[PDB]
């Protein structure tokens, strides 16, 4: 990302903060959210196998 | 004096990078189309705060005065140009009824259109462009400046080209960024049925 | 069957923070390291800013 000399923070649509410009040495992050998910068990039945 | 201020008076409500996005706010704003008062030495109110723009070719224009009197009865805001350095500062001063102690701050660092806003504690935004009567165009005056003074503005004075001044209001935008973090159109969602419409539907492109 | 049961999340390892290079510091020595001191009639007193 390409940021102006001024801008802080990134934005993306639903206001989601999506980069940051280090203030230490002048790079832009991309910011991804940590890793997270629904856990799924996929079972035949406990009638067959556990 | 007057002249039509078009499309300016757009500026960076905050240090935020944004693109391709119609990002809407309210915010104090120039509103488009509106006169702009003219001049080519007075005094004004700084209302709310002040949108203002000079067309030059010989360095006219140097600097600002603000605060509520602006001879000696309390802290005055001041900007200043000499040769090759700029000098801003908060004092006391005795100036004179028509120009050309206790600091709380002191810093020291037609063919040109520059361009400034003015807002409250106190912020600087400006542009600048080479020009070839203020032009029909459109770009947004990126922040040079913030003043942590805390200084009560009301009034305000040029220090010496074409210049011209309007106030901005607490109105509803709808601000264009690009690809590249720069806000590059923008709608005065106020301004007539149709911008009325683009507001409504976040949107630059109207279907019929 | 196929039973969706728990959520997955990793959590952080520690806390990063981040601010400017720090810089324009006031200049102490203007109080605490110089040369001369005042009275107890009259002092020095230093609006830090
Ligand atoms: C296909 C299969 O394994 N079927 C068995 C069934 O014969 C048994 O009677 C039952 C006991 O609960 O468990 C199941
Ligand atoms: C030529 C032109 O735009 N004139 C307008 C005038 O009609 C309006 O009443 C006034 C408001 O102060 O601002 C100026
Ligand atoms: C020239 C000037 O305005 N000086 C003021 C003084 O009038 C005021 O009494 C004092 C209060 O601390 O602050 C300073
Ligand atoms: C380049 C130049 O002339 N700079 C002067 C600076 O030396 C002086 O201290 C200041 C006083 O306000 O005015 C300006
Ligand atoms: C809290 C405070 O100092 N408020 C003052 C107000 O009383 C004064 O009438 C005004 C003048 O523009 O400036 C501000
Ligand atoms: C901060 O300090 C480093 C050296 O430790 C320097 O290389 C870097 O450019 C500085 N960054 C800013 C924004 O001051
Ligand atoms: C984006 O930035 C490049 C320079 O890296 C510039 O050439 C290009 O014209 C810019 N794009 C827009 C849409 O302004």
């Amino acid at each position: 990302k390409k940021f102006l000399p001024f801008q802080q923070f990134g934005r993306d649509i639903a206001d989601t903060t999506d980069a940051v410009r280090d203030p230490q040495t002048l790079e832009i992050l991309d910011i991804t959210p940590c890793s997270f998910g629904g856990v799924s068990v996929i079972t035949p039945g406990t009638n067959t196998s556990n | 004096a007057y002249t039509n201020s078009f499309t300016r008076g757009v500026y960076y409500p905050d240090k935020v990078f944004r693109s391709s996005v119609l990002h809407s706010t309210q915010d104090l704003f120039l509103p488009f189309f509106s006169n702009v008062t003219w001049f080519h030495n007075p005094v004004l109110p700084f209302n709310d705060g002040v949108y203002f723009a000079s067309t030059e070719k010989s360095n006219i224009i140097r600097g600002w005065i603000f605060g509520t009197t602006l001879d000696s009865k309390t802290q005055s805001l001041l900007i200043v140009n000499n040769a090759t350095n700029v000098v801003i500062k908060v004092c006391e001063f005795q100036f004179c009824n028509d120009p050309f102690n206790n600091c709380t701050f002191e810093y020291v660092s037609f063919k040109n259109l520059r361009e400034f806003v003015f807002k409250n504690y106190f912020k600087i935004y400006s542009k600048h462009t080479p020009i070839n009567d203020l032009p029909q165009g459109f770009s947004a005056l990126e922040p040079l400046v913030d003043l942590p003074i805390g200084i009560n503005i009301t009034r305000f004075q040029t220090l010496l080209a074409a210049y011209y001044v309007g106030y901005l209001q607490p109105r509803t935008f709808l601000l264009k960024y690009n690809e590249n973090g720069t806000i590059t159109d923008a709608v005065d969602c106020a301004l007539d049925p149709l911008s009325e419409t683009k507001c409504t539907l976040k949107s630059f492109t109207v279907e019929k | 069957g196929i039973y969706q049961t728990s959520n997955f999340r990793v959590q952080p390892t520690e806390s990063i923070v981040r601010f400017p290079n720090i810089t324009n510091l006031c200049p102490f020595g203007e109080v605490f390291n110089a040369t001369r001191f005042a009275s107890v009639y009259a002092w020095n007193r230093k609006r830090i800013s």
